[PDB]
RNA sequence: GUGUAGUAUCUGUUCUUUUCAGUGUAACAACUGAAAUGACCUCGAGGCUC
RNA sequence: UUACUAAGUCUCAUGUACUACAU
């Protein structure tokens, strides 16, 4: 059963082993070292190597072996309504081919402008606050803002089918409209 | 069931202790808890060996494994009928050499170890690393390192310790401030062999029961 | 005391009292650390053994 | 009191480390370990000395000093608030969290950020029960970068009980 | 160098009705009795659920 | 830098001793 292998005692002070780890000590039995458990036969030593419990040592023995030119745009507020409540709709013109003609290197030049609500908590100054603003922005031309004192309007409820490109936010897709080829921007 | 469930917290218990932390979470089940804890508590009491509510009798422990077998107290290893009968897997012996060995050169002799008051021997604890503990502690004294521990350290004679210069800068150890050492407090030339430095006391009978002699009796 | 956690063995539970979160909820709680309060399940009644140390 | 010791030769042993720790200061324990899986010594120690005024002298002094078997001998020295939050926006980046949480209490550590269900949530670690109450008060079933957020305790069953008021203000204190 | 009866000890193997109540236990363990069926929600856990 | 604890019960097999009893 031991197929002709010699395992050398512990004492002799180590051929390579097939598994270095049964053993003999100083007394004729056969020992696993990590075990530490006692075997009368090498059958019984092949049902130790058999079993869970001298694979458990093993693995842990393995684990213990890894141990900006800022102008402002024109705006175009205008009071809207349809059906049933009351919205706002903001009409934003930009720049006629006038100092866009030096800059075309496909920079973001795809990207859209961009609007999102700001709360006045933080200024510049912090002076006083307490309403949102709508800020609409686009790479060159300089920052915009629209206060709401009204804490809803035109907050919809899934207007759209549930479709999922968020771009930048549900606010953006929902409701925005840019016209690339004239250059507007209309946002309600 | 109303008995089982009537019992007082063991931190209700804690408080009619005087040393709380000796009782323990099954004290609760104590018949008689605040008289247990009174009791084991008690000033000279030594706690019941804690090998109870094991299964194991007691003894299954590994350590058991490598005992060793036996070793002669070294006043009867002197007298050579260990090379006599050979133990290990006729010797004619003297009457004075043997009766001297227990009573002239064996009297005042008393094993290393024995035990103290409270000493309990718990399965896992072997006695022999801790008696040449505490032997250890007796024989090895700072300022001085064996030829092996120098010769793993690499340092080789008449060389002071590596910590002998961050101990410049440092200075001396905070638990010796008797220490002395070569070099800096100590003589360099009186640098010998394993001593590099020796701690300097600053402190500088009968016992009513002095024998004043000493006389065994004699077998002839 | 600690986090009403829970526990799957009586080995480890005891194992517990000497832990660095236990201590934590100790020291930090104001009940000092160490081997007097080993005993301890509710944040209560260490509070009035802390009085009485 | 204790230090660890480490990157040692396992034909160190146990009388080596003593007569070499008593030369730096008086040693209370030592605990050495021996594995049951190589029948030796693994390497590392801990020497328990009588304070920690001797402990962090040795750790300063007997720092990279020592060279036993040509290797170098080492030596070191050896409950929070938690909120759940519910359908966050994709645009909400962990710093802009951090943003958030700031005004009304200081984190401990920085939130995590994680998907139920598709369902974006994060844990948010708050120093403080009452700060994290100022959070839960202000910034529950709000509506922040056009999506309405859920901020409550993260489950332990979930925190914020009585004993978590008392505890937790201990900790703080 | 055998047979009848019987014993002890390794090792391998494996986890027995989910729960409740009683006995029992230092606590376990073990033993003794019964039995939910249906619907729903979030990530085997959870329900002042019906 | 890993801060020191695992087998138990059952089942069906193997390992090894042993106790009365007969040629």
């Amino acid at each position: 059963l031991s197929k002709g292998e010699n395992v050398p005692y512990t004492f002799q002070d180590e051929q390579v082993r097939s598994n270095p780890y049964i053993y003999k000590n100083h007394s004729g039995k056969l020992v696993c070292k990590l075990c530490n458990t006692m075997h009368m036969s090498w059958s019984s030593v092949e049902r130790h190597l058999g079993g869970k419990k001298h694979g458990l040592n093993v693995l842990r023995r393995g684990i213990s072996i890894e141990k900006x030119x800022x102008x402002x745009x024109x705006x175009x507020x205008x009071x809207x309504x349809x059906x049933g409540s009351v919205g706002l709709a903001i009409q934003v013109n930009y720049s006629s081919e006038v100092k866009e003609n030096s800059v075309d290197s496909d920079d973001k030049a795809k990207v859209p402008p961009l609007i999102r609500i700001v709360s006045g908590l933080e200024l510049s100054d912090t002076k006083q606050k307490g309403k949102k603003f709508l800020v609409i922005a686009y790479e060159p031309f300089e920052n915009i803002a629209i206060e709401l004192p009204p804490n809803e309007i035109l907050f919809s409820e899934n207007n759209d089918m549930d479709n999922n490109n968020d771009g930048v936010d549900e606010l953006n897709k929902k409701c925005t409209f840019w016209d690339a080829i004239s250059k507007l921007y209309y946002v309600q | 069931k109303r008995r089982k469930t009537e019992k007082p917290s063991l931190s209700q218990l804690k408080s009619q202790v005087p040393y709380p932390q000796i009782i323990e979470w099954y004290d609760c089940d104590a018949r008689y808890p605040g008289l247990l804890a009174s009791i084991k508590c008690t000033k000279n009491v030594i706690p019941v060996p804690s090998h109870w509510q094991s299964k194991k009798e007691y003894l299954s422990g590994r350590s058991l494994l490598g005992k060793r077998p036996f070793e002669l107290p070294d006043i009867i290893k002197k007298t050579n009928i260990e090379q006599m009968r050979s133990t290990l897997p006729a010797l004619d012996l003297d009457y004075k050499k043997l009766h001297d060995v227990f009573f002239k050169i064996g009297a005042n002799w008393k094993p290393d170890h024995l035990l103290c008051f409270g000493d309990v021997y718990y399965e896992n604890r072997n006695l022999f690393e801790e008696t040449n503990w505490k032997r250890m502690v007796d024989h090895k004294r700072p300022g001085r390192i064996s030829q092996e521990l120098r010769a793993i350290m690499n340092l080789p004679e008449g060389q002071l310790p590596p910590w002998c210069m961050k101990m410049k800068d440092i200075g001396l150890p905070t638990g010796y401030p008797d220490l002395k050492i070569a070099g800096l407090n100590w003589d360099i030339t009186n640098l010998k062999g394993d001593v590099y430095g020796k701690i300097i006391p600053n402190h500088h009978r009968n016992y009513f029961g002095a024998l004043i002699s000493f006389e065994t009796p004699e077998f002839e | 005391i600690c986090s009403n956690k829970v526990y799957n063995g009586r080995r480890t539970f005891e194992r517990h009292f000497n832990e660095e979160r236990h201590i934590y909820h100790l020291r930090c709680l104001g009940i000092e650390p160490s081997s007097v309060f080993k005993g301890i399940t509710k944040i209560k009644e260490a509070q009035e053994l802390w009085k009485n140390m | 009191n204790t230090v660890y010791v480490g990157n040692i030769d396992p034909r160190i042993t146990k009388e080596q480390l003593y007569e070499l720790f008593i030369q730096i200061n008086p040693v209370l324990r030592i605990k050495y370990p021996k594995d049951k899986v190589l029948q030796a010594y693994q390497g590392y120690a801990f020497i328990e000395f009588y304070n920690q005024g001797d402990a962090q002298y040795a750790i300063k002094i007997m720092n990279n000093t020592v060279r036993l078997y040509d290797r170098l001998i080492k030596v070191r020295q050896v409950p929070i608030a938690k909120l759940f939050i519910k359908n966050l926006a994709d645009s909400i980046d962990s710093d802009q969290l951090v943003k958030i949480f700031n005004k009304f209490g200081k984190l401990i550590r920085e939130p995590e950020i994680f998907y139920l269900s598709k369902l974006k949530c994060a844990y948010v670690y708050f120093e403080d029960f009452e700060k994290a109450d100022l959070a839960i008060k202000s910034l529950n079933n709000q509506l922040v970068a056009n999506n309405r957020i859920t901020v409550d305790y993260a489950f332990k069953n979930g925190k914020g009980n009585a004993k978590y008021g008392d505890d937790v203000d201990r900790l703080l204190n």
